[PDB]
C-alpha cells in the first residue's frame, strides 16, 4: 500500500522537472552550448538550494516560536 | 535538535515509552503506554474535541476518556495508535524530525516475526527515517549491567521474560515468557480490595492501586506466618492517603499481592513461581555454567523499584539449588531507563553504522530483508 | 517631553489632521479656541466610539494635569493617541515574526536577556537598570526568562 | 513620565532591529554567493574532446537528477514543517482564547441610556 | 433596530423573560412571567377592554386581573399566551421584527422533547424567524462563569436543577431536578404569616411577600439556636413597610423560610436538602474529579441575590465531604442576566452561524430535524 505511489510520484515529478537530452546525436557545438547551459542550471539549482536550506532553518525557527507558544499555554 | 545527525534512541517497553537522542544519558520523553479516547460524542465547541489523547495530557484527562492499551503482552491492536503516539513523541515531545536521524528501537522479547515485518513496513512507508535497527531488550539490559554473563529477568507490564545469556551469547532454548505482569498484579489487588469493601472497575482506580503497589507493597519473607502476625498488626498495617482525601488502610495485602507471582496457584496458573521458571531455565543448559548463572542473575524492569524481590530471589534459589557457592543479585538504581541507556551505548561506537537498516535495502528486498539483516 | 513626539510618531497624518479639523466643530467665533473638558466627550461620539462613565471620567483625568480646566493641542494629541488602540491601522505580524527572528542571534526559538542587552546598546544608549527592569515587566508575566513571539507582539503593540 | 522613555527605547530598538534585518539579509546573500562559487566551479569545456563532452553531458544529467532529488527531499521536509506550523498555530489561537476571550467586549456601554424615559 | 442583521438573544427563564440583541451586554426588555387577564366582563367603554395584559402593564394592573402563570415548573398551559407575550416583547418592548434576525433561546434544563417539538413548530409557523438555536441554561451560566469545570445550581422560579459539567462536558447521568423553587418559598412564607395573623391568598400579596424575601430574609447559620435567641430578639427582629403603610414585623421567619429548601421535611418532601442533591450528584460520577467539583461549584438564578446561600453551602458540603481541599463558591453580581450574556457570547463568534436552524431544514424534516440538529 502506497509503496509504488510514493516512489513513482517522486520519479514522475523528477521526470517532468528534468529535461532529457538525446546526447548521442549532439554535435560538437551542441555539446558546447548544452554543457554550458547544464552547468548554469546546476549553478541556479545550488543557488536556490542554499536559499531553500536557509529558509528551512527559519521555518524551523518559527516552529520553535509556535511550539513554545504551545508549551506556555497549559 | 542537535547540529549533529546523531541517531534516535527509543525504548518502546511493554508499559512505558522512553525516547531521546543518542549520546544522552537518560531518555528525554518518557510516558506510560496508556491511550485515551473521548468517552462520548461532540456537541460542544470552542475547545478540545480532539480524538487521540496521549501522554500526560491523557493522564490529566483520565476521567473523561476511555483508557485503552494499544499493546498488551506484545499483541498489537491498532497500528494507527502507534502512528499517532510516535508522531506526538517525535514532534510534540522530542521536537525532532525522524528524516535526519536513524532510529534504534528495542522490542519485547520473542515478539512476533509477522509483527516485526508489519510494524517495519508501516514505519518505513509512513515515516522517513534514514536507517533502522531493532534489538531485544534483554541484551540492552545486559549492556546496562555491562557483564556478558547472567540471566535477565525482564519484568514488563505485559510479560515477564527469563533469558539466559552466557559470555554475551543468547540462549533461546532456555528462554521463557510468563503471562504474569503488572496487569495481573492490579487485577489480584482489585479483587482483594473488593473483599476489603472497595470495588472499582475503571482505569483511574487501576492507576491508583498500581501507585499503592509502588509505595506501600511488601514482599513477604514468610507468607502464612506474616498473615498470622498481621491479624491485628496495628504497627505493621499501613495506610494510604487517596487523592480524594480518604484514608485507605491495607495490612497483609501489601505482601499478599506480589506473592501471587511467586505463588500462581492463588489465581490458577499451572506454571509455578517465577523462581521456578529461572531454575528450570538454568538446568536446561549445560550443568557446568549453571553456578555462574546462579551468581550472575540480573533483574530489570520498572517493577524492580519495589523492595523484597532480591531477598526472596536469593533465598528461594538457595533453597532449590545447593548452597555451596554464594548467590548475589545485581540491580542498579533506576534500571527502567537502563535499556535506553544501552541504546545510547549502541550508538556510542563507530561500528554501529555498519549495520544500519537503510531505506534502499528495504526498498529492494521489502520487509523480508530484516529476516537477514538483524538475525 | 518625549510623550508629545512619541504621540506624534505613533499616529498617522490623516488621522490627526481629521482629528484637529473636526475638533474645530466646537469653535464658532469669538472664543478662546479650546473647549471645556466635558465637550470632549461629544467629539468622541463623532469618532464612532461609545465610551462609558468609568473610562470617560478616567480619560477626563488624563487631560489638564496642571489644573487649568482646559485642554491644549499637545495634550489633545496625546490623549487621542491614548484613546483608540488600533495604532498603525493594525500593526502587522508576519514581518514582525521576521523581526522575532531578528531578536534571536543564536537560533533557539526565543530572546535571551544578553541578546536584549546587546540589542538595546546597539541603539546608542547604554544599559541602565530601570530600562531592562521595566522592559522585563512590560514583556513578561511569570518570570519565564525569555520573550517569545506572543510576548514579543504584546510588548510593542502599535509601535512602528 | 517613564512611559515616554520606555516607548522611545522600544522605538529605537525596533529601528536598529530593521537595520540588523537588512545586514543579516546581506550576509545571507553573500553566503549564498560564496557557496555558489564553491559548489559549482567555472566551466571546463575549453579544448576538450567531443566524445568526452558527450560523457560530460551525461555526467551533468546525472548531477541535475540527484540535486533535484535532494531539493525534493528538503522541500518535503519544509512542507511537513509548515503543516505542523499550521496545526500548532490553530492550537495557539484556541489556547490564547482560553485566557483572553471573555475579557474584551462591551463594558457598560448599553448601561448608558435615558434612565428617566421609562 | 440596528443596521446590521445581528441575532436576537432571548432567555425565557422559568420566572423571568429577558430579551435583547446580540452583541449587547444586558438584555433590553426584562419582565416577570406573570400574565393578567380581566377578572370580569365588559360593559364599560371608552378605554381599556383588552384581554391579555403582560409586563409592567399587568404589574400596575395586578389588582384588576386574575394573575395566571403560562408556565410552571416547565409545564406549558397555553401556547397562545406565549404567542402574545412574544409579540409584545418583539414589537412593543424590543421594537424589533423577527423576520431579519435569527433567535437564540435558552430553555429550562431537561425540558420535554415533545414540548420542544410543539413550541418549535408553532414558532416556525406563527413567526418568520430566519434561523434558530435553543440551548440549556446550564451551559449558558457556565459560559457566564467562563470556566469549563463545575456543578451548576440553577435556582429558577419553578425548578431547581443540579447539573455537573467537567471540562465543558454535560453529565446528564448526574443531573437532577427538584420541585422546590420560588413558588414553594412563597407558599411556606404564606402559611407562616398566616400563623402570624395575616392570611392572604391573592397574587398581589404573593409578590409583596416575595419582595419581603428579596429584602429582609436571612439564611440561618444555626437554625434552632437562632430561633431560641430569636424568642425576643428586639434588635434581630426586622420590620417591613408595606405599600399601604402598615408596619409588618417578622423575626425568625426571615431565616425560617429559605431553610425549607435545606430542610424539606418541614412541608413533607422525601428528598433531603439541596446540598444533599449536590452531594449525591457529585458521587454518582467518578471519584477522582469530585474534589474539583467541590472546588468549582457555581450557583445561578435570580434567587441568588439573597444572602446566606454561600456560607451555608460551603459549611454543609465540608461537613459531608472530607475537609482536606478548600471549597469555594463563585457567583458574579447580577448573575440572573448572566445566561443572556452567555447568549450574546454565543453570537460573538463566527462559528455560531454554521449551525443556525434555518427555515428550509424545518420545512424538509418537520420539527423532527431538531432531534438531529441540536443534539
Ligand atoms: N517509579 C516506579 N516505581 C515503581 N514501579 C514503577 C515505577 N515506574 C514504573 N513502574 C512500574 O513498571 C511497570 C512498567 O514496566 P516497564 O518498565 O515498562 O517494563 P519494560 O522494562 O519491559 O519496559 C508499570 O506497570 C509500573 O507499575
Ligand atoms: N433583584 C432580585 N433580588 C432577589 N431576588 C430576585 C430578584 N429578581 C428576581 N428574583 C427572584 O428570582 C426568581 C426568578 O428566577 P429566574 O432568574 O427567572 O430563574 P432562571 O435563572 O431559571 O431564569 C423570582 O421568583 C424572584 O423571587
Ligand atoms: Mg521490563
Ligand atoms: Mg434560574
Amino acid at each position: 500500500g502506497k509503496r509504488q505511489t510514493e516512489r513513482e510520484k517522486k520519479k514522475k515529478i523528477l521526470a517532468e522537472r528534468r529535461k532529457v537530452l538525446a546526447i548521442d546525436h549532439l554535435n560538437e557545438d551542441q555539446l558546447r552550448e548544452k554543457a554550458k547551459e547544464l552547468w548554469q542550471s546546476i549553478y541556479n539549482l545550488e543557488a536556490e538550494k542554499f536559499d531553500l536550506q536557509e529558509k528551512f532553518k527559519q521555518q524551523k525557527y518559527e516552529i520553535n516560536v509556535l511550539r513554545n507558544r504551545i508549551n506556555d499555554n497549559q | 535538535d542537535e547540529d549533529e545527525t546523531t541517531a534516535l534512541v527509543c525504548d518502546n517497553g511493554s508499559g512505558l515509552v522512553k525516547a531521546g537522542f543518542a549520546g544522552d544519558d537518560a531518555p528525554r520523553a518518557v510516558f506510560p503506554s496508556i491511550v485515551g479516547r473521548p468517552r462520548h460524542q461532540g456537541v460542544m465547541v470552542g475547545m478540545g474535541q480532539k480524538d487521540s489523547y496521549v501522554g500526560d495530557e491523557a493522564q490529566s484527562k483520565r476521567g473523561i476518556l476511555t483508557l485503552k492499551y494499544p499493546i498488551e503482552h506484545g499483541i498489537i491492536t491498532n497500528w494507527d495508535d502507534m502512528e499517532k503516539i510516535w508522531h506526538h513523541t517525535f514532534y510534540n515531545e522530542l521536537r525532532v524530525a525522524p528524516e535526519e536521524h536513524p532510529t534504534l528501537l528495542t522490542e519485547a522479547p520473542l515478539n512476533p516475526k509477522a509483527n516485526r515485518e508489519k510494524m517495519t513496513q508501516i514505519m518505513f512507508e509512513t515515516f522517513n527515517v534514514p536507517a533502522m535497527y531493532v534489538a531485544i531488550q534483554a541484551v540492552l539490559s545486559l549492556y546496562a549491567s555491562g557483564r556478558t554473563t547472567g540471566i535477565v529477568l525482564d519484568s514488563g507490564d505485559g510479560v515477564t521474560h527469563n533469558v539466559p545469556i552466557y559470555e554475551g551469547y543468547a540462549l533461546p532454548h532456555a528462554i521463557m515468557r510468563l503471562d504474569l505482569a503488572g496487569r495481573d498484579l492490579t487485577d489480584y489487588l482489585m479483587k482483594i480490595l473488593t473483599e476489603r469493601g472497595y470495588s472499582f472497575v475503571t482505569t483511574a482506580e487501576r492507576e491508583i492501586v498500581r501507585d499503592i503497589k509502588e509505595k506501600l507493597c511488601y514482599v513477604a519473607l514468610d507468607f502464612e506466618n506474616e498473615m498470622a502476625t498481621a491479624a491485628s498488626s496495628s504497627s505493621l498495617e499501613k495506610s494510604y492517603e487517596l487523592p480524594d482525601g480518604q484514608v485507605i488502610t491495607i495490612g497483609n495485602e501489601r505482601f499478599r499481592c506480589p506473592e501471587t507471582l511467586f505463588q500462581p496457584s492463588f489465581i490458577g496458573m499451572e506454571s509455578a513461581g517465577i523462581h521456578e521458571t529461572t531454575y528450570n531455565s538454568i538446568m536446561k543448559c549445560d550443568i557446568d555454567i549453571r553456578k555462574d548463572l546462579y551468581a550472575n542473575n540480573v533483574m530489570s524492569g520498572g517493577t524492580t523499584m519495589y523492595p523484597g524481590i532480591a531477598d526472596r530471589m536469593q533465598k528461594e534459589i538457595t533453597a532449590l539449588a545447593p548452597s555451596t557457592m554464594k548467590i548475589k543479585i545485581i540491580a542498579p538504581p533506576e534500571r527502567k531507563y537502563s535499556v535506553w541507556i544501552g541504546g545510547s551505548i549502541l550508538a556510542s561506537l563507530s561500528t554501529f553504522q555498519q549495520m544500519w537498516i537503510t531505506k534502499q535495502e528495504y526498498d529492494e528486498a521489502g520487509p523480508s530483508i530484516v529476516h537477514r539483516k538483524c538475525f | 517631553d518625549d510623550i508629545y513626539k512619541a504621540a506624534v510618531e505613533q499616529l498617522t497624518e490623516e488621522q490627526k489632521n481629521e482629528f484637529k479639523a473636526a475638533f474645530d466643530i466646537f469653535v464658532l467665533g469669538a472664543e478662546d479656541g479650546c473647549i471645556s473638558t466635558k465637550e470632549l466627550g461629544k467629539v468622541m461620539r463623532m469618532l464612532g466610539q461609545n465610551p462609558t462613565p468609568e473610562e470617560l471620567q478616567e480619560m477626563i483625568d488624563e487631560v489638564d494635569e496642571d489644573g487649568s480646566g482646559t485642554v491644549d493641542f499637545d495634550e489633545f494629541l496625546v490623549m487621542m493617541v491614548r484613546c483608540m488602540k488600533d495604532d498603525s491601522k493594525g500593526k502587522s505580524e508576519e514581518e514582525l515574526s521576521d523581526l522575532f527572528r531578528m531578536f534571536d542571534k543564536n537560533a533557539d526559538g526565543y530572546i535571551d536577556l544578553d541578546e536584549l542587552k546587546i540589542m538595546l546598546q546597539a541603539t546608542g544608549e547604554t544599559i541602565t537598570e530601570d530600562d531592562i527592569e521595566e522592559l522585563m515587566k512590560d514583556g513578561d508575566k511569570n518570570n519565564d526568562g525569555r520573550i517569545d513571539y506572543d510576548e514579543f507582539l504584546e510588548f510593542m503593540k502599535g509601535v512602528e | 513620565i517613564s512611559a515616554s522613555r520606555k516607548l522611545q527605547l522600544k522605538t529605537l530598538l525596533l529601528q536598529i532591529a530593521k537595520q540588523e534585518l537588512e545586514r543579516e539579509a546581506e550576509e545571507r546573500r553573500g553566503e549564498k554567493g560564496r557557496a555558489l562559487s564553491t559548489r559549482c566551479q567555472p566551466l571546463e569545456l575549453a579544448g576538450l574532446g567531443f566524445a568526452e563532452l558527450q560523457d560530460l553531458c551525461r555526467q551533468l544529467h546525472a548531477r541535475v537528477d540527484k540535486v533535484d532529488e535532494e531539493r525534493y527531499d528538503i522541500e518535503a521536509k519544509v512542507t511537513k514543517n509548515i503543516t505542523e506550523i499550521a496545526d500548532l498555530t490553530q492550537k495557539i489561537f484556541d489556547l490564547r482564547g482560553k485566557f483572553k476571550r471573555p475579557t474584551l467586549r462591551r463594558v457598560r456601554i448599553s448601561a448608558d441610556a435615558m434612565m428617566q424615559a421609562l
